[PDB]
Parts: structure tokens; C-alpha cells; sequence
């Protein structure tokens, strides 16, 4: 029994061990309560403004669209404290933990951005934080691991399974199943069992709410489309939510195409995977023919979640939102383009969204279209990867 | 079939609890696993719980995580597990065989098809670790259409509604969880369960088997004394496999000794 | 002949080769004109808000002051596009370049933050950018050099002299002396020949203007003191300017003490150097007994300018502002403290300012004082340095 | 003294321009530098311009940057330079000796003291490269109190006021800059200067010497034909030092040849 429908159409649900059902019920009830509580909302607003720095800029990118009829704005989640949109919802989930009397935080992370965001919110709000991270990711993300540790979080490498994000997800749930009376699981994307897809959307929805206000102020109308990368789905649903009922506004989600869809080396389960049941939800998955969960591949570390939030699967099924993919090379080109033409170094993750916008523009350069790309993170973290690629190609 | 019903009736007239080992199918290889399982039965196992190797066993502690990993290292697939299951049943007519599944392996090629294959090979029950009663409907319906007992978890955090639901929907046995957390012999339950056992009986639930953290004879005896129909032990058994990977002979000797001792403790 | 006094008391002036005097005169006249031009101001405001993301948050730091009567706020220049305050004034200087019909930008950089800021402003505004950087700094700052290059700037290692920032400063002036008809020298601190100390202050003054508005809103009174690190002086004068006439408000500048003032291995010329004439100005310098210019030493790369802005020397002389030093170890402790207690990773440069604030608090914990630290940059860039130090100490 | 006045008067009655080499004192060492300078004089130099090594020579191109670096590599200090200057004057009674300074070396131990030391060793002029006329007052006042000619730069970008100021304040000679930029033989001036030369004469300025990018006899002759009193050559001389660091013999031979040729070109 729940207060809210745990499914978006056929997708979602609460596929956790029975032992965890009380925890999910408690979280749902605390969220529904918090959403009606002006004190909770004021505290969240205070953190978002004075600590995280909201509202974020909406930047018009004139150089990159010159000579076409595309107008392109970037929503600047890269300027948020922490350097990515992950900060928004960790502040809200940390307040929910306090609301429920929880004193400890568990989080999973792949690229380490969610881990850093969990750590900073926990340091600020006095919660003891433990972060699970696949051992292969720990090895590849030593800067983020060290940032988490400087902020006082315990980072626990996970050596089971494939030693990557799905394995960290499992470890977080294993811990929670035996610690839920005192610890809150701060899940890092709009996926997992209800009520997480709902909570994460609501605690990221200020992205699209601000974007709507800003674009109306600057252009006097809504966008023709808003475009965001989709790893697990949090930045995209945060951008999309406020526009769902504005049916003139296109919602475009961009999954990583990796080396190409046809190679199988990608991270695009919504369009090219198969529905399965894992990590508490029924949703499209990367998986083997016999149902073992597989990894997502991308040049961008942060698009590694091997499934996708159930609300995205739902919005796709009903045709409200459209989902596409962008390959590593397309993303890398968009990255270099934004650096050179706008002086903004984008995260390789959101470089996927920018790449699709550049495609929409270049393919039909006489089409009059007002686009917003969610720039969900900054790309300083990525310059080593890019350096290494460009060197290997003899570009430098 | 009625394998659990028949077992529990017979045990009632032996004044005995059931002792039920868990192992992962194909750990540490197919042939050694088959020998392991025959050893468990010959040493006194009353029923079996058998895990199909899964990439993401999120209700399992490290001992059983490692068992899944060893079976994968041996190339064990679900299809091979079903071949093993058919052979186990072909050898042993009456012992109840329960599977420990995760939802994706059941859903993968269709829920109904999964349970149909279970019926074909002669499985008696399926427990899906990451499906709570709230989500159970298509799983329990497929189970019963194919003469498979759906195994429900009765957690120590159970309210009355859950007790009533598991009593009504379950067959075969009711899984009485010792404690919160995940599988593992390194953590023993510290919660008395006699009240849940009594309520399950009042509601005509399938007989209860206590599981999680059972590693010692005294815990088997305690389960029986509290009113449970028996006890399941997984990690303690799997640890013997892990300890003896480099001596299949010593591994079987130690499994036999352990199972014999644990089964002896089920005498009321 | 100039429009404005080139000196602050006895400090400052225009000590450049005669050939450059027309360039300085032109710049002064273009600045005075721009400051009266509402179109110029609107364009600058537009860039600051929509591109750089102003206004920046003013964050209250409750955890680090718990149990004392200090209230501490951080002005969050770390959240500015580029990750440091250098972005503010490069946008204004780039507009001044355009105002004068200049199409090329020359800049110097030490740690690389000013170089990155020059590069991003030049990319945005379509100016060809060349950046001089001492070869030893190029070697030690490969991430920043690569960021500059991704943004299309030419980065030119300087091998003359000590191959550090002062040598880069010289090279920038050598180039300008033969290219001033087409190029603008985008000097990166509140120092050099008039009119740069004046221009840089005015184009950084929004830091203190916002701080004043924010602190009045939150606390209903002005701060007891505002505290900023002093390398060349730009972030500090930007914080101080709007409070100069509020004589109740303390202005505290923090120079790097390095290994300790007594060791001579420091970067604190305002208090521990000797007045000289170099880089176009009369100001306190690091210099040998026989007048050769010396380097500044600090753990923090960005406090390497071997002199100090003349307005700071002036404000010190008249006793309007007070200048102190903080050692490497003090700065490192402040860095770790802010990470663990507030979830903010500060630049090692501004960690000097925070260290002095923590000292003011800890020394007199029952003193009721409302302090603002200018957090002029984020510290993600510094985590390798800190990692290496902590490892060498056996702290990790 | 009146060394420049006497030189220019004598050159006027030889119908000759002045040829004035620049070198850095102590490049590539003190002893070799002294020999270099005596070679320049013996080969026909009419006056000298001599640089004191400075850490930050921001009006100099790479050739002279490297000369400063070589003198530093030899441990040359300002004090040693002043010892060298005293010895040069002790050898040569009438040749005008001008220093090329940067402001910090003049200010370091007091402006007045600097010029007093110049007077003591017998220097005739000081040019401070990073002090424009706007900032010149304490430097030119100290210079004149100590019988030192303050050398002002007349840039090609000069307006009438600047011409009048440099004419009024300067002594010894007026430095007529060939072009914008910094010292160096690799960039030749491309601006006619005869108009500035004429205006300086109208205003009774010290005689003009053209400097920057002078590397060839034709440029010396051109300076004289345009009305200048002579020409300064630095980088071209210093390049010969750089080229021949590994042969002091060949270095002196090539310096002598170069200076002789350049001085010959000063014949009107
Ligand atoms: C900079 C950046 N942009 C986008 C995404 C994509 O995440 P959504 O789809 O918006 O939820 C991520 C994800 N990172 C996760 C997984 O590795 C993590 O850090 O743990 C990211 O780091
Ligand atoms: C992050 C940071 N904080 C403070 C300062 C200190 O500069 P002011 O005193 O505020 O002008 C700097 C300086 N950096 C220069 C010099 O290396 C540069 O980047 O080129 C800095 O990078
Ligand atoms: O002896 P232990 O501690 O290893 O426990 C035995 C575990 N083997 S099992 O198949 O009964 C079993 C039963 C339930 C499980 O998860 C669930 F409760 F969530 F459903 C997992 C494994
Ligand atoms: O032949 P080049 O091109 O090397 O030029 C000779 C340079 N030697 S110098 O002492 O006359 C000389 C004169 C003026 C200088 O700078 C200033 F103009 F700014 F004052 C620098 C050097
Ligand atoms: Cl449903
Ligand atoms: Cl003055
Ligand atoms: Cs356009
Ligand atoms: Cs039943
Ligand atoms: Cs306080
Ligand atoms: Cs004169
Ligand atoms: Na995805
Ligand atoms: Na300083």
C-alpha cells in the first residue's frame, strides 16, 4: 500500500526485498508531508540559493549558431556549487533524512559526481556519509574520491560483480537493508524503486521552472525544445518536468551511443536495450540474452547507469518525449566546439545533449527553432580524457 | 505435486524439524556442484534451496556474492542450471527443491515461461528475493498455474496485514526472516520470532522455515523449539565450499559432517 | 598628461617605455568614457549576469564558527564562470578592447587562472588571444594551459629571466610595445601602470557592492571586517572598494607567508618587501639587495605576483586597510577545515583569507564579530597539491 | 664635463656622424667584456652605450635578454659594473659613456646616490628605459645635479608637446627611436624620421642619435643623410658576442670588422 502510484504506466514499481518496504513507505510519507510543509520548503530554498547558488544563468550562445535560424540557450547547472546538477536534489534528500530522524547517509556513485554532491550536503548538514563506488570506478576517478574524502565521507570500493556502478547500487541497498532505522539511502538519479523517481524529479524541477521563467523573459515564448542527456534521468527530468503539460514544447533526451548503437558498445537502454527488473524497478536495461545485467559504455563517465528512469520510459511510450543517441565522436566534437566558440568547457555527459542540438541546427539550418540545452555539469574534470584522445589521434 | 506437504506431514510424525541447506548451482563448477548437492542429501538434508547465479544478488552478503562469482567463473548459465535441476530431480523423487531467484532472471524470457520450465524440471517452489508481496501478483499466479509454490518472506518487521497476505498467498513454506540485512553467517538474528510463528499458524500459513544467519546446531533446535517447521542454512554451507576449493575430498567430508550435525539438531 | 591622478599617494605611476604612453593614455580615456556610457554598462551587466552568473551567493558558515561569537559569511566568487573572480574584470576589459577597436588580446598569467579567464572572454567576444606564461609555470600548470588552448588561445611559454610570472609580465609588455595599435593588454591584477589599478578595481567592485547589499539584507548591518587574499590585489580591492568610505568596516588583506616571514621564503612584499619601480609602477616589491626583482613563494600558485597593487600600499600607509600574512601550513589547515565542515573546497589562495578569519575567531572566541571572507576561487585545481602534501606527511 | 658637446663639435668639423655601439657590461664575463669594449673603441666607436644587467629588461628583445642572462651567469652585479665603468673611464679620457638603466636599479639605493656614483666613475649620460618624460622629474634633476646628461626618448609617435619637452629637458643627445617594439636587429625601422629631426633642431634639442634595429652601414649613412648626429647599434653587436662565445679571438676580430665598417659609413 502506498500514497502514490509507484508506476508510470507499466514502468517503475518497488522491486526490493520485503525487508526494505517499510523504509520506502516511510520515505514516501515523509516526502508527501515535506511537500506540504512551508518550513521544509523554506529551508530547501535557503540552501539552494545561499549555498548552491541558484538561480543558475540561462546563457544565449550566439557564436555557435551564427548563420542559421537556431537560437540556442544553455541552462547553466555547471555553475551550481559542486559543478553539476546533482547538488540540487541531494540538498532536498538530506533535509528529508533529517525530517525522518536519520543521521547517516548512504550513496552510490559511478563517475563520482553524485558521491561528491552527497558528501558536500552531508558535511554541511552534519550527517555521517558513506559512499559505495565500484572498485574500477574508484581507480579511474581518484580526483573525485579524494574530494569525497576531504569532505569527510567514507568511500568504500566495491569489488563484487563488475566492480562498477551497478555493483555499487547493489552494495548501497545491501547496507540500507540492515541500517534503514538510522540511515537514509540518497539515491543519485531519477530511477530505483518508488518513491525515488518521483522525489528526484521534484527536487530537480527548479531547473525547468527557472528555464521557463528565463526564456519567457528573454524571448517572450516557450522553447521549441529542451534537450538533456540521459544517464539515469535526473537532469533531464528536472529540465522536462515543468514543460510536460506545455505540449508545444519538445522534450528530447539523449542517451550515449558509445562506439555506435550497431557495435553494442553503448549506453542507450531506453531505445536499444530490453525491459528488465533490477535496482527496484521495471525499466529498459542493458542486459545479456539470459538476463544478466550489463554495463553501459560511453566516453563520458557519468552516463554509466545501465538502465533509465521509469518516467522517461513512460514519456517515451506515450510519445510525449523523444529519445535519441549521440556517439562518443559526436560528443567530443560538441565539447571542442563549445570550448572554442563560447568559452565554456562542458561536461562530456552534457556534451551529448549539445551534440544533438548542433545536429538539429546543422541538419536544417534554415529552420527557425528556439532550443535550450541543459548544461548539467562543467567539463574541467574531462580535460585529461580529451587531452589523451586528441593526442592519440595526432590532433595535438 | 505436494512435496512440501508430504515432507512436513512426515516430519510431524517423526517429531522433527526440517533442515534445508542453500547452495548456488554450479559453484564451484557444474560437476562439483552436483556432487555437493548429492552429499547434502545423503547427509540428511530434508529439502534444498538452490540459487541460480545472478549478476546482481542484492539480498546476499559476501559469502554468497562470491559463490555467484565462482559459478560465473565456471561459465554457468541459467540454462545449464535448469539442466542440473532436471538431473537432480531425476535422481531424487521426493525431496522438495526450492529456487532462490532474482526478478530479472524470472522476467527475462517471460514470467509464465519461467514457471513452466520449473514445472518441467520438477522444481517445487520459487522465492524471488527482490519481489515483495506488493509486487508479487504475476509471479505467484504463474507459480500456481504451474504447480510451483510461491515462497513469501515474513520479515521480523511484519504487521498483521502482511502476516495475513503471506498466509493466504503462500504455499510450500513461509520464509521466516531472522533479521534485517542480507544473507550471511557472520550475523546472527537476535529477535525472538515465536509471536510471528504463532500468528502464521493462526492464519493457516504454509509451515515456517527460519532463514538468515543460521550456522549452528543450537539455532536449528531453537527454531524448532520456537514452533517453526525447520531452518535454512546458506552461508555456513557455502563457506565450507569456499574454504575447501583446493580439496574436493575434504570439502565433501566437511559438508557431510556439517549437514549431519545440523539435521541431528532438528530432533524435537 | 592624464585625466586621472596616476598615483595613490606615493604609489603607482606610469613607469613604461615612452613608446607605450599613448596606449595608456588611450586606455584611460576609453575607460573614463565607458564609465559614463549606459550602453557599455548594460553590455557589461548582461555578460556578468547571463554568462558569468552574477550575482554570486553569500554563504553563511555556521559549522565552522559553532561555539564562538564569530558569524562568518563567504562571498562565493568560486561559483563564477571560470571558478574564480578573474572572470569579472576580463569581461569589462574585453569590452574596452572592442570600444577602442582592438581585435587582439595579450595577457600574462602565473597560475593560469587569469589566462583561462582571458581565453574564455576572448572566445566569447571574438578576439584573438595570446597568453604569456613563464615556462616553469607552463610545466607546472598543464591543466590550465590545456584549458586555454581548448578555448582557442595561443599560449606562449616564456624562457627568459626566471621563467615565471614576472617574466611573462615583461613579455606581455614587450609584445604590446610593438602591437598596441591592434592589441589590448588585458592585465590580470590591480597593479601595473595607470590606468590598470583603477580599471581593475572598478571592474571588480561588484564583489563588495553585492556583499554590502547581501549582508545588510541578512544581518541588518555592515560587516565588522571583510578579508581577502592579496597576490596582486584584484579580488581584495574588488571586495574592499565599496566599503572604503564605510570607515567602521575593517579591510584586511592577507599576503602569503610561505614557509614563514623569517625564512625569506614568502610572498608578502607589502609588509615585508621593499618599495621599488617595476612593471610600470612604484610599489613594494620582492627584490634582492641590489635591486633585481625576485619571485614570490607560496604553497598557492596564484599568490605569485612579486609586488602588490599601489592602492593597497596606499590604503595601508594611511591606515585604512590592514595587511597580514598566513603561512602555507595555516592555509592548508583552513583548506581542510572548510572541506570537512562546510562541504566547500576553497582555492589555496583564498584559503589564506579564510585562515586569517579562523585566527581572528579562535584567538578571541568570545568576541562578537561579523566577518566576510572573499572566496575568490574554487579549490578543485588544488587537490593534487594537497594530496601530495598530506601523503608526504603520512596523513594519508 | 662636456664630453658629448665636445664630441659633436669635433664630428661636425669632421663632417661625420657618431657611431655608438651598445653592449651589456659583464657579457660574457667581466674580463672579456672589458676587452670587448676596448676593441669597440679601438675600431672606431665615437661613444658607448652600456647596459647594467637587470632581471627584467622589458624594453629589450631576445638578443639583449640573452646578454643580460649571460652576465648573470657570470655573477655580474651592479657594483661590479660600476668598478668596470671606473676602469673604462680611467683608460679613455674623452669618449662619452652612456648607461642604459632600468628604473629599479636607479631607485634601489636612492636616485640621488645612483647619479652621484655615476659622476664619481665618470659616466656622461643615463637613459632609463622604463621612465617616460611624464615620470622623469627626479631622475633628470639628480642627473643634472651630478653633471650627468638625462637621455630622453623621442618616439616616432611623438607630438609637438613631447618634442618640446625632450628638447628642453634633455642633454647630451636625444634618442631618436626608429620604430615601436623592443630592441633587436631582426626588425628594421620603416618610418622616415627627418621631420622629427628637423623639429628637434628647431627646438634646440641635444643632437639626435637614431637607435633600434640599426645593423647595417646603409642605415648609418641614412641616419646622417636624414640630419641625425649619428646612430646606435646594440643587438647587431651583441649577436657577434653570442655567435662567438666559443672563440674570444674570432669574437674580437668580427667586432672590430663590424664597428670599423659601421663607423666608416658615418662619413657624410
Ligand atoms: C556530470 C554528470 N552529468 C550527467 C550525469 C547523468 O546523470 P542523470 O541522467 O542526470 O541522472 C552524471 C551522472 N553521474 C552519476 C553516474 O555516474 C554519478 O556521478 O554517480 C554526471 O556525473
Ligand atoms: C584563484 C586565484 N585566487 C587569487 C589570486 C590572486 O590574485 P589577486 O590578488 O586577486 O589579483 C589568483 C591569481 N592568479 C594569477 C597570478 O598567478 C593568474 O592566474 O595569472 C588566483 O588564480
Ligand atoms: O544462511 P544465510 O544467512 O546465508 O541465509 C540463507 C539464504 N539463502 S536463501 O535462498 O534462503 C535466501 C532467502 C531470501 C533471500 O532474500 C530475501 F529475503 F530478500 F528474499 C535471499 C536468500
Ligand atoms: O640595435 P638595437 O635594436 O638592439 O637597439 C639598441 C638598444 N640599446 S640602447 O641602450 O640604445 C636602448 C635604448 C632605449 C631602450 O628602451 C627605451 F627606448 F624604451 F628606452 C632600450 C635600449
Ligand atoms: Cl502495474
Ligand atoms: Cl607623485
Ligand atoms: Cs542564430
Ligand atoms: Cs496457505
Ligand atoms: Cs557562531
Ligand atoms: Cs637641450
Ligand atoms: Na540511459
Ligand atoms: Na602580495
Amino acid at each position: 500500500t502506498t500514497l502514490l502510484n509507484p508506476y508510470f504506466g507499466e514502468f517503475g514499481g518497488m522491486y526490493v526485498p520485503q525487508i526494505l518496504m517499510p523504509a520506502l513507505n516511510q520515505l514516501e510519507e515523509a516526502f508527501v508531508s515535506a511537500q506540504k510543509d512551508p518550513e521544509f520548503q523554506a529551508q530547501f530554498a535557503d540552501l539552494l540559493k545561499n549555498y548552491a547558488g541558484r538561480p543558475t544563468a540561462l546563457t544565449k550562445c550566439q557564436n555557435i549558431t551564427a548563420g542559421t535560424r537556431t537560437t540556442l540557450y544553455l541552462k547553466r547547472e555547471d555553475l551550481l556549487h559542486g559543478g553539476a546538477h546533482k547538488t540540487n536534489q541531494v540538498l532536498g534528500q538530506a533535509l528529508l533524512a533529517k525530517r525522518m530522524g536519520k543521521s547517516e547517509i548512504i550513496a552510490e556513485t559511478g563517475a563520482g559526481q553524485h558521491g561528491v554532491a552527497s558528501a558536500l550536503a552531508s558535511a554541511l548538514l552534519g550527517l555521517k556519509c558513506r559512499i559505495y563506488m565500484g572498485a574500477k570506478d574508484v581507480e579511474r576517478q581518484s580526483p573525485n574520491v579524494f574530494r569525497m574524502r576531504l569532505m569527510g565521507a567514507e568511500v568504500i570500493p566495491v569489488h563484487s560483480g563488475s566492480a562498477t556502478l551497478k555493483d555499487a547500487c547493489n552494495e548501497a541497498l545491501r547496507d540500507w537493508s540492515g541500517s534503514y532505522e538510522t540511515a537514509h539511502y540518497m539515491l543519485g538519479t531519477a530511477a530505483g524503486p518508488h518513491p525515488y523517481p518521483t522525489i528526484v524529479r521534484e527536487f530537480q524541477r527548479m531547473i525547468g521552472e527557472e528555464t521557463k521563467a528565463q526564456i519567457l523573459d528573454k524571448e517572450g515564448r516557450l522553447p521549441d525544445a529542451v534537450i538533456a542527456c540521459v544517464g539515469g534521468g535526473s537532469n533531464a527530468i528536472g529540465m522536462f518536468a515543468d514543460f510536460i503539460n506545455d505540449t508545444s514544447v519538445g522534450l528530447i533526451g539523449v542517451e550515449p551511443g558509445g562506439h555506435g548503437i550497431e557495435t553494442g558498445e553503448h549506453g542507450a537502454p531506453l531505445k536499444h536495450g530490453r525491459v528488465g527488473i533490477y535496482f527496484g524497478m521495471k525499466a529498459p536495461m542493458m542486459q545479456t540474452a539470459d538476463g544478466q545485467i550489463e554495463e553501459s559504455y560511453s566516453i563520458s563517465a557519468g552516463l554509466d547507469f545501465p538502465s533509465v528512469g521509469p518516467q522517461h520510459a513512460y514519456l517515451n511510450s506515450i510519445g510525449r518525449a523523444d529519445y535519441v543517441s549521440i556517439t562518443d565522436d559526436e560528443a567530443l566534437e560538441a565539447f571542442k566546439t563549445l570550448c572554442r566558440h563560447e568559452g565554456i568547457i562542458p561536461a562530456l555527459e552534457s556534451s551529448h545533449a549539445l551534440a544533438h542540438a548542433l545536429k538539429m541546427m546543422r541538419e536544417q539550418p534554415e529552420k527557425e527553432q528556439l532550443l535550450v540545452v541543459n548544461l548539467a555539469g562543467r567539463g574541467d574534470k574531462d580535460i585529461f580524457t580529451v587531452h589523451d584522445i586528441l593526442k592519440a589521434r595526432g590532433e595535438i | 505435486m505436494e512435496r512440501y506437504e508430504n515432507l512436513f506431514a512426515q516430519l510431524n510424525d517423526r517429531r522433527e524439524g526440517a533442515f534445508v541447506p542453500f547452495v548456488t548451482l554450479g559453484d564451484p563448477g557444474i560437476e562439483q556442484s552436483l556432487k555437493i548437492i548429492d552429499t547434502l542429501i545423503d547427509a540428511g538434508a530434508d529439502a534444498l534451496e538452490l540459487g541460480v547465479p545472478f549478476s546482481d544478488p542484492l539480498a546476499d552478503g559476501p559469502t554468497i556474492q562470491n559463490a555467484n562469482l565462482r559459478a560465473f567463473a565456471a561459465g554457468v548459465t541459467p540454462a545449464q542450471c535448469f539442466e542440473m535441476l532436471a538431473l537432480i530431480r531425476e535422481k531424487h523423487p521426493t525431496i522438495p527443491i526450492g529456487l532462490l531467484m532474482y526478478a530479472n532472471l524470472v522476467f527475462n524470457n517471460g514470467i509464465d515461461a519461467f514457471y513452466a520450465r520449473c514445472e518441467q524440471v520438477g522444481v517445487d517452489s520459487v522465492l524471488v528475493a527482490d519481489v515483495p508481496v506488493e509486487e508479487s501478483a504475476p509471479f505467484r499466479q504463474a507459480a500456481l498455474r504451474h504447480n510451483i509454490a510461491p515462497i513469501f518472506i515474513c520479515p521480523p518487521n511484519a504487521d498483521d496485514d502482511l502476516l495475513r497476505q503471506v498466509a493466504s498467498y503462500g504455499r510450500g513454506y513461509t520464509y521466516l526472516l531472522s533479521r534485517s540485512g542480507v544473507t550471511g553467517a557472520e550475523n546472527r538474528g537476535a529477535l525472538p520470532l515465536h509471536h510471528l510463528i504463532e500468528k502464521l499458524k493462526e492464519y493457516h500459513a504454509a509451515p515456517a522455515l527460519q532463514g538468515f544467519g543460521i550456522s549452528s546446531p543450537e539455532q536449528v533446535s531453537a527454531a524448532v523449539r520456537a514452533g517453526a517447521a525447520g531452518a535454512i542454512s546458506g552461508s555456513a554451507i557455502v563457506k565450507i565450499i569456499e574454504k575447501n576449493l583446493a580439496s574436493p575430498k575434504q570439502m565433501l567430508a566437511e559438508l557431510r559432517s556439517f549437514v549431519s550435525a545440523m539435521k541431528a539438531a532438528s530432533r524435537a
